């Protein structure tokens, strides 16, 4: 329980922080690009469909 | 990343000592060591009593 070498709860909080950082970066990409699908990484089928129609 | 975190947490669950118990065991062993050296001090004087016989 008590230990110096590792505290699992800090690792779990770091994992949730990285997860919210990833969702925040995705939302910021939706902000600047102006599109919910602006590149192949976001959604390949909708992106290729919009590319052919464009 | 999550898997390496869980692996390090498991190795810590195996190896880490529970220091909160170690403080108690340490101070108890210190008190027992001082009582042991002191009782050894009382033990040393037993032979000298017979000097009164001569």
């Amino acid at each position: 329980l008590n230990s110096i070498n590792t505290n699992p709860g800090a690792l779990l909080a770091l994992q949730n922080l990285n997860s919210t950082n990833t969702e925040l970066a995705a939302t910021q990409g939706r902000i600047n690009t102006g599109k919910k699908v602006a590149n192949a990484k976001d959604n390949g089928a909708i992106w290729s469909m919009a590319k052919m129609q464009s | 990343g999550k898997l390496q975190d869980s692996l390090d947490a498991g190795v810590g669950n195996l190896v880490d000592a529970d220091l909160a118990k170690e403080s108690a065991k340490l101070q108890s062993l210190q008190t027992k060591q001082q009582l042991g050296v002191q009782a050894l001090s009382i033990a040393n004087q037993t032979p000298q009593t017979i000097l009164s016989l001569f």
